[PDB]
C-alpha cells in the first residue's frame, strides 16, 4: 500500500 | 579326464559402484526488502486548524 498513511488527519493542517 | 571344461566367467560386472545422482533444493533468491520509507501524507504534520 504505497502512499497510504493518513489515519489521524494527515495532509490536514488548516492553520 | 574332464578338463574342467572351463567355462567360468566371474560375476563383478556391478558397472555401478555409486548410485546416480539426487535433486536438491534450490536456495531462495530474497526479495532484497530494505525501504521502509513508506508513505505518512506530507499534509504539515497534525495541525488541529
Amino acid at each position: 500500500a504505497p502512499g497510504s498513511q493518513g489515519a489521524p488527519g494527515l495532509q490536514g493542517a488548516p492553520g | 579326464g574332464a578338463p574342467g571344461a572351463p567355462g567360468s566367467q566371474g560375476a563383478p560386472g556391478l558397472q555401478g559402484a555409486p548410485g546416480a545422482p539426487g535433486s536438491q533444493g534450490a536456495p531462495g533468491l530474497q526479495g532484497a526488502p530494505g525501504a521502509p520509507g513508506s508513505q505518512g501524507a506530507p499534509g504539515l504534520q497534525g495541525a488541529p486548524g
